[PDB]
């Protein structure tokens, strides 16, 4: 069957400001089939109390999901999203860029 | 309803 | 026009039990309900404040419909595997989307109901809400079954009545968020990438509903082939975000314009990098 790989975006809800509480988002979209695993990472380690949306899909039948957590941007901590899907031989890591 |  | 739309997905897992069923419902781009047959407690659950007040009868009623549809989808997946002569070993997906658009008389403007198998169009209710379009000879079997079962008349009755009546109720109870467009808040950023090129990134933030157009022009000529356009994404607070970027010759930035279209804007917006 169809196997479309997720488009993975890692981003903050509000413009990032160091020391101001925000939300860290990992959005996966455009994928098929729907089984997928998503972790948010801080300094390489899994953030645990991460929430997520419910499985939905777009006009072209591809799926999308939002994973998110409260976080505080800092100068030196590294935030990322890790995704596994049948289209990936190993989990894909996307590091947060504050202007993407 | 009906199945496909 | 305003719309109510329901989405469902069933996924089989041969050898690991029966298929999983996940359903969600939306008014416009705002989710209000979810159901997951694999959830810790498989019940219809609220996902918007303007549906939290509905009584236990509403939630019992909706939960029973979801459980029945999950059971029906299991049969459909079994039938589809037969139609296409597929092995018992493979996992497959059945998706359904249906909904109603609200017309200016408070009644149905248009209805839609469509199904996909393994991510490809399968059968759809036509605009007349009376006839079906089948994608292939397998879906023509379904078409014949549903004509004999008078299925379209059932779907039409829901779309014309219950769907529009509840869409109107939700629009009133959640009016201070559902009947409010939020325009995009925009800005353009600039990132040199070499000694003579730079990225221009056009941002749209905080907008609702989700539909938006973001395009870059050079000397008024659209540059879509050379534009990196991310998928429209949820901010998590009910609003959406998007950006579009082009790599441009440094010193030509003034010749590039970002164009934004959204229902919350009185006219299309034209932007430039200003620093
Ligand atoms: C067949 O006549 C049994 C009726 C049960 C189906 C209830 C309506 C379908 C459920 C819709 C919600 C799930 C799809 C989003």
């Amino acid at each position: 069957a169809i196997q479309r790989t997720p488009k993975i975006q890692v981003y903050s809800r509000h413009p990032a400001e160091n020391g101001k509480s925000n939300f860290l988002n990992c959005y996966v979209s455009g994928f098929h089939p729907s089984d997928i695993e998503v972790d948010l990472l801080k300094n390489g380690e899994r953030i645990e109390k991460v929430e997520h949306s419910d499985l939905s899909f777009s006009k072209d039948w591809s799926f999308y999901l939002l994973y998110y957590t409260e976080f505080t941007p800092t100068e030196k901590d590294e935030y990322a999203c890790r995704v596994n899907h049948v289209t990936l031989s190993q989990p894909k890591i996307v590091k947060w860029d504050r202007d993407m | 309803g009906a199945a496909l | 026009s305003h719309s109510m739309r329901y989405f469902s997905t069933s996924v089989s897992r041969p050898g690991r039990g029966e298929p999983r069923f996940i359903a969600v419902g939306y008014v416009d781009d705002t989710q209000f309900v979810r159901f997951d047959s694999d959830a810790a407690s498989p019940r219809g659950e609220p996902r918007a404040p303007w549906v939290e007040q509905e009584g236990p009868e509403y939630w019992d009623r909706e939960t029973q419909k979801y459980k029945r549809q999950a059971q029906t989808d299991r049969v459909s997946l079994r039938n589809l595997r037969g139609y296409y002569n597929q092995s018992e070993a493979g996992s497959h997906t059945l998706q359904w989307m249906f909904g109603c658009d609200l017309g200016p008389d408070g009644r149905l403007l248009r209805g839609y109901d469509q199904s996909a198998y393994d991510g490809k169009d399968y059968i759809a209710l036509n605009e007349d809400l009376r006839s079906w379009t089948a994608a292939d000879t397998a879906a023509q079997i379904t078409q014949r079954k549903w004509e004999a079962a008078r299925e379209a008349e059932q779907r039409r009755a829901y779309l014309e009545g219950t769907c529009v009546e509840w869409l109107r109720r939700y629009l009133e109870n959640g009016k201070e968020t559902l009947q409010r467009a939020e325009h995009p808040k925009t800005h353009v950023t600039h990132h040199p990438v070499s000694d003579h090129e730079a990225t221009l990134r056009c941002w749209a933030l905080g907008f609702y509903p989700a539909e938006i157009t973001l395009t870059w022009q050079w000397d008024g000529e659209d540059q879509t082939q050379d534009t990196e356009l991310v998928e429209t994404r949820p901010a998590g607070d009910g609003t959406f975000q998007k950006w579009a970027a082009v790599v441009v010759p440094s010193g030509e930035e003034q010749r590039y314009t970002c164009h934004v279209q959204h229902e919350g804007l009185p006219e299309p917006l034209t932007l430039r990098w200003e620093p």
